[PDB]
């Protein structure tokens, strides 16, 4: 009569060194050109 | 409450010293075991003497000398050795109890068996591993069988259990004290035969306990009166009749036991030679009544053991850091009266 | 400043942490590499005892690198010594694993400062090449298995008991070779933490079809383990508590360095594991198994003697093909040889030596003196062509039941290196011998060993030797008679050795040893029997003032303060001259000795000539006389047995029945004739 296990995790080490052609590399290259690309010194997508 | 785990403190302080500053230790303890037994007021001080226990000594290079005593009592039928056998049992932290044929092989010593928890092979002990730094009471001593009897002897010498049989080869430790009842070859004993020829036992067996007392039943028109009255009383109320005395719980006995065996008292050169003077005495005295065939031994170097081990136990209760001449003049008191019965 | 090449395990250790200001503090633990190794080669090169002013290990080094030894035995105690290494004696207990490979590569990267700093040779490549390590060996004082909690995992330990069982070598894989069956390429794969990573692809360019690597099993290169089984005897033991057997790991160069019966002393890491279920699924159990690792055995002690190295012959030079650096003997200096000669130069060595041995139990000169001339040892003949002679001695004890004929056994038990503690009763002709028992666990059937067999090389001590079967005293004949065990029992055909010496004990009928009555009817033996012992010792008790006194006395003193303070030689001395007369000298008898022989021979068997009154004389009597002669003789470093050693024997064996007490005609004893 027992309930059910949990997993879970967190950071410590530093892994390889993170390849280009990987997803959270892609994501933080999207989410830098979205907090930062400027037009007419304007943040226009953080503004949209 | 196990000794090892005594502590000193105010809460046992102050009981204590009310106990010691009551007075009269010794006899108030003996008097305390079992006090719904009439009489047997010397038997008692040395089962008293049997759970304070003597000194361990270490004397170097690796041998190893004991310091726990052994009784044997031996006596006619109807009086109270398995009462007592009982008593002290319970009294014992670590008491263990057994019967003759009861228990019997694997009974004593250990047995090899599988865990069912874990996955490995555990020996389990027997009564004597059961009791280890404590006492075991075999009554019907005399009923044994010759491995039990070889075991007994085993463990009184030297205090390990040797084993070697298939799928096993080993010892084990039995730092136990060792208290035996007997009876008679024909039960009752008779006068007419020597001592030797009156039990089953062998002669060596008996000389290596440290205290034999024997219990005889010589019918007494005075003293038959006291113990009617004695037992009649008992069964009537629910207590000893006494009433100039108080016994003492089996708490405050456990406490005031376990505070004395944190003492080591030592020998000084006087009592020293008092011992030497006394054992050369008794030893040359034992020879000539051996010779007529009226003991159950020549007195021999257990018995200066004995003597030297039982004025350790008395200062031990004293609690003292040495020994005085008047601790060797009650041992060999004991030592005399254990025999008293033969000379009647 | 010196040369370094980093270590694979220290690549491997390399990922470091912060929160350390020097930097690089491994994760978990607290140690630093940098400040260990430097600490490491400070204490390496500036070390001495306080010959305790010269540096210690600069030496060791120099012999390990003349010699090509490359196994550095430290004293763990050494590190709290000296001032710099007080934490990291903590470190290296606490963080074994890591720090014993920073130790080892600081070691070799000394070795190779201290070789070039100094031009001796320009030949370095082999100690570059080569490896090395350290071998931890004075942990600590423990408190048992028992007591270990589980938070003591990964700790460094050690521990003491007696070997049983060796599993036989197991392969361990440590390369795997793969196959593709395609273009029969082939490629190795490094085991990591015991995961191989077998591929998924053949690498080449032109082949690189899915799923075709094959394993091939003979082109693996692997590696060596052994389990051993072990019944410890920790020095401390609580209340009701009994043994078991643990299991330790050795691996690599320790293996087979161990045989079953050996006392030793190992330190090791300790370890967890969990444990399948079933082979059939892969599922495991909650409850973890314990077991050792073996980093270091120690095989000799100063306070018993060394194994007897004609039983070991083969096992020395495998130790030396295998290139293990496990000692069986102890070493011996010249100033401790000087003071050996010294000792054997005066004139009352025999009864200096015979005083020496159990020095708490008092006079029984004879039997002392019958004790040490057991312990010493007779000389083993081996005849080219086939034949066997020992020069095992066996020896009896009867008398009354109260004196001190068992603290004897104990004694000896103790000092002696193999041997067990028997009684009578409590024995089966099986386990004194052999027997099959399933192991727990590989659940498989295998063979252990008896007391005779454990107690080759050694003494066996039988207690209450009266009170054994018939059917149990029965295998002791040939045991006694050619020191060899004949099995025939399901599985197992075949003979053991027992190169053993007896020391027995009984016990006479009744209550004392009637002197009215001969020996015969006095023992509880077949007369037939007594006739194969070497020695018969009657221990009779007599009383007398002056000996009562003397005795009570001496019992007495040992009382006098709390802790034991009793001219006598130190036990580690006596063990050193009686291992270094039993293992370098080997006397040889001459004609002078030869007819004095045959004179007393003929002279024993005439006396006396109505029957089962005494025992009888036979060849066992003239063959004991030639050993206790040699045994007098390699004693006090002599080579030559001669009349004065042959006298003694027969003195000693007449003296040991007391045959100048005894009536020759009725097998009786005065008691105003035998002297305390
Ligand atoms: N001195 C005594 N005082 C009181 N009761 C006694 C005394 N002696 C014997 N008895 C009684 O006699 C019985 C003896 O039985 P038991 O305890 O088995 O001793 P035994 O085995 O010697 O007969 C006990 O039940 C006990 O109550
Ligand atoms: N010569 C002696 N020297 C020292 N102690 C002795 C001597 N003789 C007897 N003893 C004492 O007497 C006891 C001998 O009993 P033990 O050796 O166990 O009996 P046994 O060896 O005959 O079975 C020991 O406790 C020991 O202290
Ligand atoms: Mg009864
Ligand atoms: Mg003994
Ligand atoms: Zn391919």
């Amino acid at each position: 009569s027992f309930d059910r296990p949990e997993i879970y995790s967190a950071p410590v080490l530093q892994g390889e060194s993170p390849n280009d052609d990987d997803n959270t590399e892609i994501i933080k290259s999207f989410k830098n050109f979205i907090l930062e690309f400027r037009l007419d010194s304007q943040f226009i997508y953080r503004d949209q | 409450k196990k000794f090892a785990s005594f502590s000193l403190t105010s809460d046992v302080e102050e009981r204590v010293m009310e106990l010691i500053t009551s007075g009269d230790v010794y006899n108030r303890l003996a008097k305390s075991i079992a006090p719904e037994i009439y009489g047997n007021l010397d038997v008692k001080k040395a089962l008293l003497l049997l759970l304070v226990g003597g000194v361990d000594k270490r004397v170097g290079d690796g041998m190893k000398i004991r310091g726990d005593i052994n009784v044997c009592l031996m006596g006619d039928p109807g009086v109270a050795k398995s009462q007592l056998l009982k008593a002290i049992c319970k009294i014992s932290p670590r008491g263990v109890y057994t019967t003759g044929k009861g228990s019997s092989g694997v009974g004593l010593t250990a047995a090899v068996m599988k865990d069912p928890v874990t996955d490995e092979m555990i020996l389990e002990g027997g009564a004597l591993v059961l009791a280890d730094n404590g006492i075991c009471c075999i009554d019907e001593f005399d009923k044994m069988d010759e491995s039990d009897r070889t075991a007994i002897h085993e463990v009184m010498e030297q205090q390990t259990i040797s084993i070697s049989k298939a799928g096993i080869n080993t010892t084990l430790n039995a730092r136990t004290s060792i208290l035996a009842a007997a009876n008679p070859l024909y039960g009752r004993y008779n006068p007419r035969l020597s001592p030797l020829d009156n039990i089953n036992l062998p002669a060596a067996l008996l000389s290596r306990f440290d205290i034999l007392f024997l219990m005889l039943d010589i019918p007494s028109r005075d003293d038959d009166e006291k113990l009617a009255e004695h037992v009649t009383y008992v069964h009537m109320h629910n207590k000893q009749p006494d009433l100039d005395f108080t016994p003492v719980e089996p708490s405050k006995m456990r406490e005031y036991i376990a505070y004395a065996k944190t003492k080591r008292p030592v020998m000084s050169e006087a009592v020293n030679d008092y011992v030497v003077q006394a054992y050369i005495r008794l030893r040359q005295d034992s020879k000539r009544e051996m010779d007529s065939k009226f003991s159950f031994g020549q007195a021999t170097p257990r018995t200066l053991l004995g003597i030297i081990r039982l004025s350790q136990a008395l200062a031990k209760l004293r609690l003292a850091d040495m020994v005085d001449i008047d601790d060797v003049e009650e041992a060999l008191r004991l030592v005399r009266v254990s025999k008293e019965s033969l000379y009647q | 400043r010196s040369g370094v090449n980093t270590l694979d395990t220290s690549s491997s250790s390399a990922p470091p942490s912060e929160a350390s200001e020097p930097l690089r503090i491994i994760w978990g633990t607290n140690v630093s590499i940098q400040e260990c190794t430097t600490n490491f080669r400070n204490f390496l090169m500036s070390f001495k005892y306080k010959t305790d002013e010269e540096l210690y290990y600069i030496k060791q080094l120099n012999e390990m690198r003349e010699l090509g030894t490359s196994n550095l035995n430290l004293d763990a105690r050494n590190l709290l010594a000296y001032k710099q290494t007080e934490d990291l004696y903590h470190q290296l207990l606490n963080y074994p694993q890591e720090v014993i490979s920073i130790m080892d590569q600081t070691i070799k990267d000394c070795m190779v400062s201290l070789i070039v700093d100094n031009n001796l040779d320009y030949d370095l490549d082999e100690i570059e090449t080569k490896f090395y390590k350290v071998r931890p060996y004075n942990v600590g004082s423990c408190k048992g298995m028992r007591e270990l909690n589980p938070n003591d995992i990964d700790k460094l330990i050690n521990l003491k008991g007696l070997v049983l069982r060796s599993t036989p070598v197991i392969p361990d894989m440590k390369v795997a070779f793969f196959k593709c069956n395609v273009c029969d390429h082939t490629m190795a794969v490094e085991i990591d933490r015991g995961v191989i990573q077998e591929p998924a692809r053949c690498e080449r360019i032109d082949c690189n079809e899915p799923n075709s690597m094959s394993l091939i099993h003979n082109r693996c290169s692997f590696a060596d383990k052994q389990v051993i089984k072990l019944q410890e005897t920790p020095d401390f033991v609580p209340d009701g508590q009994t043994p078991h057997s643990i299991s330790l790991c050795v691996y690599d160069e320790l293996v087979d360095s161990c045989r079953a019966g050996d006392r030793i002393e190992v330190t090791g890491t300790f370890r967890s594991i969990p444990i399948r279920a079933n082979s059939r699924q892969r599922v495991l159990k909650s409850l973890y198994k314990t077991y050792v690792d073996v980093v270091h055995v120690k095989k000799v002690s100063d306070k018993r003697l060394d194994v007897d190295t004609s039983t070991i012959e083969q096992e020395l030079m495998q130790n030396k093909v295998d290139h293990n650096e496990v000692e069986e003997v102890r070493q011996i200096t010249d100033q401790d040889l000087a003071k050996i000669r010294e000792v054997a130069a005066r004139e009352d060595l025999y009864s200096l030596l015979a005083r020496s041995i159990a020095p708490s139990i008092y006079e029984l000169e004879d039997v002392k003196k019958g004790i040490l001339l057991q312990l010493f040892g007779g000389t083993n003949k081996t005849f080219t062509k086939g034949g066997r002679y020992r020069g095992d001695i066996n020896i009896l004890l009867c008398g009354d039941p109260s004196t001190s004929k068992s603290q004897i056994l104990q004694y000896v038990h103790k000092i002696t290196p193999r041997g067990v503690y028997t009684s009578g009763k409590g024995s089966s002709a099986v386990g004194l011998t052999a027997y099959i028992t399933r192991d727990v666990d590989t659940k498989q059937l295998v063979l252990e060993s008896g007391a005779l067999v454990l107690s080759d090389g050694g003494v066996c001590c039988i207690d209450e030797f009266d009170k054994m079967s018939d059917s149990t005293r029965s295998v002791l004949h040939e045991v006694m008679e050619q020191q060899t065990i004949s099995i025939a029992k399901a599985g197992i055909i075949t003979t053991l050795n027992a190169r053993s010496s007896i020391l027995a004990s009984a016990n006479p009928i009744g209550s004392r040893y009637n002197p009215n009555l001969p020996v015969t009817e006095n023992i509880d033996l077949p007369p037939p029997l007594l006739s194969r012992f070497d020695l018969v010792y009657l221990v009779l008790d007599k009383v007398d003032e002056k000996n009562d006194r003397e005795l009570a006395k001496h019992l007495t003193n040992l009382y006098l303060e709390d802790k034991p303070e009793h001219d006598v030689l130190p036990v580690e001395f006596l063990t050193m001259y009686i291992s270094y007369a039993k293992e370098h000298i080997h006397p040889i008898i001459t004609e002078a000795a030869k007819t004095e022989l045959v004179r007393a021979y003929v002279g024993m068997r005439k006396m006396g000539d109505s029957d089962e009154k005494r025992i009888t004389a036979t060849t066992r009597q003239l063959e004991s006389m030639i050993r206790l002669a040699e045994a007098h003789a390699k004693m006090k470093l002599k080579n030559v047995v001669e009349l004065e050693d042959v006298q003694e024997a027969v003195r000693l064996i007449r003296s040991a029945i007391k045959d100048y007490a005894t009536d020759p005609k009725t097998g009786k004893i005065d008691m105003n004739l035998v002297q305390t």
